[PDB]
């Protein structure tokens, strides 16, 4: 047994990226539009294709037009990539996320790629990133003082925050969560495991306050991210040969 | 600073 | 802004890990006794005071006890400690755990150690570790081809992920359990834990049915899931 | 083995 294990990544391809990205919705959800989150999807564009993977992105699809896309990909042979990547830009609430017309549960999503119905990815990184909100919690500020396999198995669920609270986005900047990420993906996507880098976006979001507001109780508010592991080896995601 |  | 930082475990303890221990229910909730539980109990303890934790252990605790004992933990000070565990063994369903007579959703657990309700603990580790069922999934074997946040610094460690059935030997004790324990034993005062949390994940994640009265669930499968709010390494290097 |  060796706690140095990491996944291999030697794979002819390093793997598909998903992007979906929601700026506007349906009138009726009467849901704010995400100004800024065109920045996240460049910024996410650039830092992972420059970590080897085949970017794809889309904007505003409708749920039934998101599931179609992604049964699509849940279909296609991976078999000659490290792993797959699927990243969520939009509205969210409980355990759901926003298409442009009505929500979408997560795990409707991820269950299409567990072991038994994308066979090409067992044992493959099944890497999830959401930035939404998640429930109508505003975080306040605080001060210190051989073997088969589980088809669950393999998965990495990366949220923008924390169960059951808001989540920020600044209207040019794009949002706190990516911002960070993207930084830490810039200068230590290509070495550092990356449950360590997913561990300093946590701090890096954390330094982060809203620092104006029009409603004043929200000023100094705060954002902590959250990721869920059933990975099960250590994860990189060094140059390609 | 908007929320999501 | 330094990628290797880690928490400050200089205190002058490490703190304190209670174990929630639930072997038999309230006969009305018809849930089957959870025999190798106490087992899980022992080989916690000896792992958790080890490395150094004050390790306090409750059995069969009914919801109202339970939630006392919880609350009254997080209104201690902690200020002199290094951090906090608290473990949970017992049966489970969709996000809550059962004490002996009703359930408990998880969140009413930890929502008792924000940061604005448990100031001693800003800025310290917060971990949940909990052996219990989430659903009512069997899973298959596959085979390959500043400020803080109040929200922060929480680990919550789980047996399984979510919805699905976690496993208990009846004398060896749960799966997640044994390789936790044994993973704390090798490497719990090197490693880090979330490094740690992995190798149990690939431990735990080998195991299957191998026998089973009933045919359908023989080679059936489980993978431990640990949701990290953590801002830093965190090591338990001897005190 | 059991289930939990
Ligand atoms: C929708 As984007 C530029
Ligand atoms: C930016 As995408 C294809
Ligand atoms: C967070 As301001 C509107
Ligand atoms: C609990 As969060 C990923
Ligand atoms: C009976 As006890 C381990
Ligand atoms: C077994 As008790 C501390
Ligand atoms: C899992 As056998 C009864
Ligand atoms: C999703 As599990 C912690
Ligand atoms: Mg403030």
């Amino acid at each position: 047994f060796d706690p140095a294990e990491k996944y291999k990544m030697d794979h002819r391809r390093r793997g598909i990226a998903l992007i979906f990205n929601h700026e506007r919705f349906f009138w009726h959800l009467t849901l704010p539009e995400r100004r800024g989150t065109c920045a996240d999807r460049d910024n996410l564009t650039r830092r992972f294709s420059d970590l080897g993977f085949e970017v794809k992105c889309f904007n505003d699809l409708k749920a039934e037009e998101l599931l179609l896309k992604i049964h699509e990909v849940s279909t296609v042979s991976h078999a000659d990539a490290d792993c797959f990547v699927c990243v969520f830009l939009s509205h969210g609430e409980g355990n759901h996320i926003y298409a442009y017309d009505a929500k979408i549960e997560i795990q409707t999503l991820t269950g299409l790629f567990k072991g038994d119905k994308c066979h090409s990815l067992v044992g493959k990184p099944k890497i999830f990133i959401i930035q939404a909100c998640r429930g109508n919690q505003h975080d306040v500020p605080v001060i210190p003082l051989v073997y088969t396999l589980p088809a669950g198995a393999d998965f990495l669920m990366c949220y923008s925050v924390a169960e059951g609270y808001y989540s920020h986005r600044e209207t040019v900047n794009g949002s706190w969560y990516i911002q960070d990420l993207c930084e830490m993906l810039g200068k230590y996507g290509s070495s550092l495991e990356f449950t360590e880098l997913l561990t300093l976006v946590n701090r890096k979001v954390s330094q982060r306050r809203v620092d104006f507001c029009k409603d004043p109780s929200a000023i100094g508010k705060k954002q902590v991210p959250c990721f869920a592991s059933m990975l099960t080896k250590k994860l990189h995601f060094f140059p390609k040969s | 600073v908007e929320i999501d």
